[PDB]
DNA sequence: ATCGGATGTATATATCTGACACGTGCCTGGAGACTAGGGAGTAATCCCCTTGGCGGTTAAAACGCGGGGGAGAATCCGTACGTGCGTTTAAGCGGTGCTAGAGCTGTCTACGACCAATTGAGCGGCCTCGGCACCGGGATTCTCGA
DNA sequence: TCGAGAATCCCGGTGCCGAGGCCGCTCAATTGGTCGTAGACAGCTCTAGCACCGCTTAAACGCACGTACGGATTCTCCCCCGCGTTTTAACCGCCAAGGGGATTACTCCCTAGTCTCCAGGCACGTGTCAGATATATACATCCGAT
């Protein structure tokens, strides 16, 4: 507890039931026990890419708030155009 | 003389004037033809009309009188051409269609 | 005599007239039944537009006939 | 500062196609973002076509070709029909 | 194998296609068709009806004159000749001719041609004229191959001139193959006495084919390109000569050449009486489609309009300036093009027939029709 | 006791016809912030931005799991395994 | 053979050894016999898309010759960015 | 008997030969005719600048080679070395082409 | 008034002037900064240096002193970051990297 | 007329990095197309950044951000370092 | 496992050839030097939306325990495709000619940019009520073990 | 086939907050002028894409053998589903503080524009040598016999 609460890994916060729900929405009847760690890593990679692009946009704008338009532009850069948050 | 919107001249609901101003301010080209914004506004109105017609059909089939993101998702994905147009697009609060593979159904 | 009218939105409207009823009266009944302004209404029978000054009997309307209504949304 | 959008126009089109059906705020934002996305797609493609021909003007021909390139199949045909009809109605005024 | 599909469709004649009176009043042929030899070991083919005319073909297995000769002889054995001569001719020359053609036997092919000429020259002409008077049906491929003979005589020597169209999306030349023409004419129910119009006739294949295989009282063709106009004149002259050679009657055929159907007095005055109108609008741009609509305003009831693209723009509606329009009274029916239906491609596609009705078509009022093609979870 | 796979199919039906976010909001928000702390500046993450990140991540993972299920069925299996995800991302071009 | 020499199917011209070589370049050891027709279909679809885009580009330019740069633009539209032709 | 390699050996030899080379594996004239045919759907008689057909062949061969790489990955994933139409369909479905 | 090219000032080999003219003429924005073309030319020079250095290494490995498209393909695909940058890029006459899956090799 | 390209500049960079290595015309065209493609990518991304900030000019900052967005990882770091070096040297003299 | 036979393929020397690299004219694009506008930096202020924390509550998550159903392994069939070999096809090279379609140059006329005055469309704020969300209860529809 | 048992659907009533409509009030679209110039049309050039022919021979095609692997069947077993109980921590509604994102205002440096100067680089031409190809053969690899 030095100056800012350095957050923990918080990738286990994507719990096993949440991954099961995401799979079930995808039409998955059975899930191997190793899927959870694999898709946790996949989600971490995807979030790292998108957040890196969004924070690049934010830092270029000389802002300190990752605005929803920044995330929309970051996703649009990667060919994952997101609707409903402006554009 | 009395003002008459170019959208009214073209029989379009969409804003021909705003489309022209966006084309000019968007640095798409040094010059922008007079008929270009009318054509683009008509195309945008058409695509909006198609998606809203399909979404309203979805809402009526779902016994709701108000279009929500789920109805837009159903309208977009249930149509082959619109889905292909919006293939790389994520619609917030859309979910996915009901699809269970025939292998997964019980024997 | 019962007649049917078809609109662009896929609806059929039933209407009761005699042959002597004038076209303006028909437009007024469409008004009081559906709420459409009369000036926006255009009535088509057999590919011929019905004139307000003429009567239904002028065009030789038959029983259980079909008509079409067109709404002037914006026009030109 | 005024935040422009296609909200009223999407609503007008909705009342043209489905008079008795509304549209929600989230759905309204999604439709506005869709209109913006397709607008920038078509405008960028028309800009690229203008550049390739070394032309400084975006005319209805450029937008028509852009619509042909982007929209798949029957969507392109119907959109081009609407564009041609609208431009024809506009030029006769 | 045979040159002609003997089991192919047999079109039923609905008018006196073979001019019997001309054949009885004339026995010496005076026309001068473009000879096959002049196109660019020779064999002379003997005309079945007229003794005085010989057609020379450059016979060499090193445009296929041999295939044309085989087709002509087979059609003669099938159509023009009565029994017992038809059976004798079938049994004698056709097997040897087919064997020679398959084996590329030049000497055998020429010997078969000579045997055919020798055997025909003893047949009575009166019997041939009697059979032609009695005929009521002929193979669907006979008119097609006859028109192709005329086409090869006229269009192939100057076919390249058809490629002078300067534009990409208008005035582009493309033909509809005779099989497709017979299919659509049968679908549209062309009959004797009807009027056929062709907007943009190209070289005039459609007009002449209608005039031949349907007996139209007037087959009309409008063309703007100078090259296509000159080719149309040449093709029509060759067709008249060949029809006189075979005795076939050719009905009234009219052409408006080197002038657009737009704002044309003749087209405008003929549209009201027209019974079928063929408009190959595959690449007609939007303004030309509007001009076609303006012309077709005066079309009558029952007049069927064939096209490769729908006359109505697919999002056509009725709000203000369409209550008086002809397009509201069109029943549009789409059908699928077969393989080898059009000249410019083999794949195919779609084509529409729009029938003019007394009343407004009820299809456009239903929103289901206007859609391109339930939506629920 | 329902047989194995019955409640799985019921859950598939329930979540395919519903649109709510399937990942808890606060754990995902903390994940996003943790991913962003590698830039030493303290960011603020406008709440609509975090919702947008959750929307995009859930849609991406749903499409990924659809592809994973297709791969698993291609191998004549119904159980998805990490090799299925690896194949899906390899074919998609993400690895 | 009317005014234009209409081409026959010519998708068999993408012959079985050619598809075999394409597969072998991809690291394919063994090939099912039904790969050839399905690959012909896939190639026809891809070429139809690219050529349709290229001919659209040519149509806009009021040209009748499909330049190589048109094909490069058509491939760039599909995300198939091609180098070596400008 | 004559010297005969067992199955799968000459296939690996071909893989090594064609992965280390760069020439076009589809013959020029058949692909040219295929391209011209695919363009005859348009009525206009197109000319196809000679570099354009070559670029089409480059792109199509690269696309098919990538497709067959993905197909081979799918086939190996199913515990098989034989690619099948199901494999290509899976590859094109995952890639987003179907 | 001696003329000294901006590429000479920046110490770059690439054409700062042509890059500025291309930025201006492309309608990328209403105006283009003075430091923008220098920076972009430097970036292009660096990436060209990377591609050509790896390609020259590939050519030297093949005992060849001319970079051909194959050498560019090997340089691009054997380096992970350049491959990811050029992931969707097809290099004409480039071929494919030599790779055979492990299961396909004989036991 | 003249058809411009980066052939001479690519060749200069080649003789800088590899003095005794030539390059073929096909490889030269590929390298020229690569430079054109990267220039288009960076310029388009910088245009998007200028628009998103309601900024009408493309400064070196916009190009730097576009490079950070486009080039992966270590490439972006080295490209940014080289660009900063070039801009500093240019502004010094 | 190890030894020869045949095969493919890499090494080697020689020997072409046409594409690369270098030299030169010049001309058109880059560079130097004002000028003036306006876009962007910097400073001040508002207050919107962020953080951080709180306590309470309740759904969701985690743990653990059957058990059965799907994964993986092993066996065996048979047929489908790899590998040669002889035959057939037609692609590839290599010359020639056509001519027409892309490219460049020269009017000039329509059309779009720019600017100023006007005002009605469209956006920000604020009711307000009705369509959608929640909750209780009854009917409908698998699911599964019998 | 059946019946208890569990989701799930539906019916009704209640509640609420956000979609829809209304009211100002900007300010961006419209109208109407000119005026620069983009490009549409026409003419000319010229070079490259189409088409043809003939010969060589490399690749394709068909057929036959056989073998190895795709597919089906059967077995084991272990791990992942489903359910019950407990725990944990998300979600809520809440309060407050304040970080910094909009916003406006002022100044002024940077870049568009233009005009002239000039030299860098693109077209053209020419030497010559890196690579392609053929030939000859040592060497590595596959495969069958022992
Ligand atoms: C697609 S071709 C059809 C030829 C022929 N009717 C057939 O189907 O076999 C259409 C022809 O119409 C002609 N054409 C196009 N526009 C025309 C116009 N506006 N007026 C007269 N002819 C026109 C062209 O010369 C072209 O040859």
């Amino acid at each position: 507890k030095r100056h800012r609460k350095v957050l923990r890994d918080n990738i286990q916060g994507i719990t096993k039931p949440a991954i099961r729900r995401l799979a079930r929405r995808g039409g998955v009847k059975r899930i191997s026990g190793l899927i959870y760690e694999e898709t946790r890593g996949v989600l971490k990679v995807f979030l790292e890419n998108v957040i890196r692009d969004a924070v690049t946009y934010t830092e270029h704008a000389k802002r300190k708030t990752v605005t929803a338009m920044d995330v929309v532009y970051a996703l649009k850069r990667q060919g994952r155009t997101l609707y409903g948050f402006g554009g | 003389a009395k003002a008459k919107t170019r959208s009214s001249r073209a029989g379009l609901q969409f804003p021909v004037g705003r489309v022209h101003r966006l084309l000019r301010k968007g640095n798409y080209a040094e010059r922008v033809g007079a008929g270009a914004p009318v054509y683009l506004a008509a195309v945008l109105e058409y695509l909006t009309a198609e998606i809203l017609e399909l979404a309203g059909n979805a809402a009526r089939d779902n016994k709701k009188t108000r279009i929500i993101p789920r109805h837009l998702q159903l309208a977009v994905r249930n149509d082959e051409e619109l889905n292909k147009l919006l293939g790389r697009v994520t619609i917030a609060q859309g979910g996915v269609l009901p699809n269970i593979q025939s292998v997964l159904l019980p024997k | 005599m019962q007649i049917f009218v078809k609109t662009l939105t896929g609806k059929t409207i039933t209407l009761e007239v005699e042959p002597s009823d004038t076209i303006e009266n028909v437009k007024a009944k469409i008004q009081d039944k559906e709420g459409i302004p009369p000036d926006q209404q255009r009535l088509i029978f057999a590919g011929k537009q019905l004139e307000d000054g003429r009567t239904l009997s002028d065009y030789n309307i038959q029983k259980e006939s079909t008509l079409h209504l067109v709404l002037r949304l914006r026009g030109c | 500062t005024r935040k422009e959008s296609y909200a009223i126009y999407v609503y007008k089109v909705l009342k043209q196609v489905h008079p008795d059906t509304g549209i929600s705020s989230k759905a309204m934002s999604i439709m506005n973002s869709f209109v913006n996305d397709v607008f920038e797609r078509i405008a960028g493609e028309a800009s690229r076509l203008a550049h390739y021909n070394k032309r400084s003007t975006i005319t209805s021909r450029e937008i028509q070709t852009a619509v042909r390139l982007l929209l798949p199949g029957e969507l392109a045909k119907h959109a081009v029909s609407e564009g041609t009809k609208a431009v024809t109605c506009y030029t006769s005024a | 194998s045979t040159f002609v599909d003997w089991n192919g469709p047999c079109l039923r004649l609905q008018y006196p296609l073979f001019d019997i009176e001309y054949l009885r009043s004339h026995e010496i042929y005076s026309g001068t068709p473009i000879q096959s030899i002049s196109l660019r070991t020779t064999a002379k083919l003997q005309s079945i009806l007229f003794s005085n005319y010989m057609e020379e073909y450059k016979v060499d297995f090193k445009y296929n004159p041999m295939s044309e000769i085989g087709k002509l002889i087979e059609y003669s054995c099938l159509v023009f000749l009565p029994s017992p001569y038809a059976e004798q001719l079938k049994e004698t020359i056709l097997p040897d001719l087919n064997a020679s053609f398959d084996n590329s036997d030049t000497k055998g092919f020429v010997n078969a041609i000579n045997l055919y000429n020798k055997m025909i020259r003893e047949i009575p002409r009166q019997r041939i004229i009697d059979h032609l008077e009695t005929i009521d049906k002929i193979p669907r491929s006979f008119i097609h191959d006859f028109l192709h003979i005329v086409y090869t005589r006229s269009i192939h020597p100057q076919a390249n001139k058809l490629k002078h169209y300067k534009a990409f999306s208008n005035y582009v030349y493309g033909e509809l193959l005779p099989n497709f023409l017979s299919d659509v004419y049968q679908q549209c129910q062309l009959k004797k006495g009807d009027t056929f119009m062709d907007l943009g006739s190209g070289v005039g294949n459609c007009v002449v084919q209608a005039a031949l295989e349907c007996g139209c009282a007037l087959s009309f063709g409008c063309e703007i390109m100078d090259d296509a106009s000159d080719l149309t004149i040449l093709q029509y002259e060759e067709l008249k000569k060949r029809c006189k050679l075979y005795g076939m009657r050719l009905n009234n055929v009219e052409f408006s050449l080197k002038k657009s159907f737009v704002d044309n007095n003749r087209v405008a005055e003929l549209i009201p009486q027209c019974d079928v109108i063929l408009v190959n609008n595959f690449l007609f741009d939007e303004d030309l489609n509007k001009k076609v609509e303006k012309i077709l305003q005066t079309a009558k009831v029952g007049c069927k309009i064939i096209s490769l693209k729908s006359l109505r723009s697919l999002t056509y509606q009725i709000n203000f300036y369409n209550v008086e329009n002809i397009f509201n009274r069109l029943k549009v029916q789409r059908y699928d093009l077969k393989e080898d239906s059009v000249s410019w491609t083999h794949s195919g596609g779609e084509y529409y027939i729009s029938t003019v009705m007394e009343d407004v078509d009820e299809s456009l009022f239903s929103p289901a029709a206007r859609g391109r093609r339930p939506v629920k979870y | 006791r329902y047989r194995p796979g019955t409640v799985a199919l019921r859950e598939i039906r329930r979540y395919q016809k519903s649109t709510e976010l399937l990942i808890r909001k606060l754990p995902f928000q903390r994940l996003v912030r943790e991913i962003a702390q590698d830039f030493m500046t303290d960011l603020r993450f406008q709440s609509s931005a975090v919702m947008a990140l959750q929307e995009a991540s859930e849609a991406y993972l749903v499409a990924l799991f659809e592809d994973t299920n297709l791969c698993a069925i291609h191998a004549k299996r119904v159980t998805i395994m990490p090799k299925d995800i690896q194949l899906a991302r390899r074919i998609r071009g993400e690895r």
